């Protein structure tokens, strides 16, 4: 499961719908096994399209939980189009690509900060099935 | 439960299945009329036949939801770029508000009329599906579903549920004079 996905995946239990703490989930840096995957080609257009939606505080939180505190405290900003990108912009987009698209959790677990429900990741795939009463 | 390792493999490995799923996915994408490099939810992604096409045709990044472990396990060997998630769409779409540019679903949502897996009404699951889908889409996000209705009451129940959830749009029916080859597409947009 890609790091990017951690920036959008919330708790599945219905009761947690209106809770500030259904997102981000709380990733267990003890259990989570990371993989880096160069197969996904650098895609600056996608990054420009997703960056406004990205929740930077939740990026920092999950990164810290996963061992990485080397990130800037504020969300990178960019011009509105590919053709206005500078060499510096491009360097920063490359790092975002690596962080968000090329890094994934292969095995691990994460929990809802609000209800405590635990989810498991196996073979890069999160199990989001819930028991009937939730 | 419906699939198993044997049947998931025979489905995903059938050339006739591959060709038809590919055609309807391409048609769904045509109806979605997206900008390239968008962020997409693929609902009922199975083994990723529809998802591969999102990757190749529009350069899209996508997440796939499916309730079947053997379908997903089959997807794992196909070199997909999407994130696969074991999930029951009738329980809701578990992403924060405004996550996705669009959602797509090929041959999957008619299962929401089925009352086997869980003990909520299909009526309730249907509503849970569309209300949470509406929320997880950006404002003006689109949803196109190719689906197989059993009868016109299923169609109008699906349309009604999508309507009450906030969606607008309609039904596209390709080759409708051939009930061997006709195909229904739900084509929606959010507010
Ligand atoms: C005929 S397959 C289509 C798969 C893929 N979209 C394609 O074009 O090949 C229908 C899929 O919907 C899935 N499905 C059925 N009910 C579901 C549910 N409640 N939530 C998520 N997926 C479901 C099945 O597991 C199956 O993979
Ligand atoms: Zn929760």
């Amino acid at each position: 499961m890609k790091f990017l996905t951690t920036n959008f995946l919330k708790c599945s239990v219905k009761a947690c719908d209106t809770s500030n703490d259904n997102f981000p989930l709380q990733y267990d840096g003890s259990k989570c096994q990371l993989v880096q995957d160069e197969s996904i080609e650098f895609n600056p257009e996608f990054l420009l399209n997703i960056v406004d939606r990205v929740d930077w505080p939740a990026v920092l939180t999950v990164a810290a939980e996963l061992g990485n505190n080397a990130l800037p405290p504020t969300k990178p900003s960019f011009p509105s189009s590919i053709q206005e990108l500078t060499d510096d912009d491009m360097a920063i987009l490359n790092d975002l690509h690596t962080l968000l698209l090329q890094t994934s959790i292969a095995e691990g677990e994460m929990k809802c900060r609000n209800c405590g429900h635990i989810y498991y990741i196996k073979n890069g795939i999160p199990n989001l099935l819930l028991p009937p009463h939730l | 439960i419906f699939y198993n390792d044997s049947e998931a493999h025979k489905y995903t490995g059938s050339t006739r299945v591959q060709h038809i799923q590919a055609k309807m996915t391409l048609r769904a994408l045509e109806l979605l009329n997206l900008q390239p490099c968008s962020f997409i939810l693929d609902i009922g992604c199975g083994s990723g036949l529809s998802g591969e096409i999102l990757t190749q045709e529009g350069d899209h990044v996508w997440c796939g939801l499916d309730i079947s472990p053997s379908m997903l396990a089959t997807g794992l060997s196909r070199e997909l770029e999407g994130d696969l998630m074991l999930q029951d769409m009738g329980t809701g779409i578990p992403f924060r508000a405004g996550s996705f540019d669009a959602a797509i679903s090929i041959s999957a949502i008619q299962w929401l009329c089925n009352a086997d897996t869980s003990y909520n009404d299909p009526k309730q699951r249907l509503m849970r599906f569309f209300n949470t889908l509406y929320a997880a889409l950006k404002k003006g996000g689109k949803f196109v579903a190719q689906f197989y209705p059993k009868n016109d009451d299923q169609v109008d129940d699906i349309l009604q549920s999508a309507k009450v959830a906030g969606f607008s749009g309609g039904l596209v029916v390709d080759d409708p004079e051939s009930k061997k080859n006709k195909k229904y597409y739900l084509v929606l947009s959010s507010g």
